[PDB]
């Protein structure tokens, strides 16, 4: 798997 | 006199502008504050989910590791720390 999405605003 | 929710949202805004390394400088000072104990808002989690971001940015794997191996152990469902961590364990083999 590729790592989550970055937090989101 | 900016309460510890101020200095998240401080943290927050410069991290929605790439900033990482005042995201960093503001999102010690919340957790700080909150290992002291005082009362906000703001989660320990939300605060470790935000800094150990802006550290990987930087080039700090071993402290985000480190930052992302609290913020697992505070919050196993979070929505990106279990899978941080095992990408940042694979960075950690390419050493």
């Amino acid at each position: 798997p590729p790592p989550p999405p970055p937090p989101p605003p | 006199m900016l309460s510890v929710d101020d200095c998240f949202g401080m943290g927050r805004s410069a991290y929605n502008e790439g900033d990482y390394y005042h995201t960093v400088l503001w999102m010690e000072q919340v957790l700080k504050q909150l290992d002291a104990g005082e009362e906000a808002t703001t989660t320990k989690s939300q605060v470790l989910d935000y800094l150990s971001y802006a550290v990987f940015q930087l080039g700090d794997l071993h402290r985000a590791l480190e930052l992302t191996r609290r913020l697992l152990s505070l919050d196993p469902s979070h929505e990106r720390a279990g899978g941080n961590l095992r990408y940042f364990e694979q960075l950690l083999e390419e050493e």
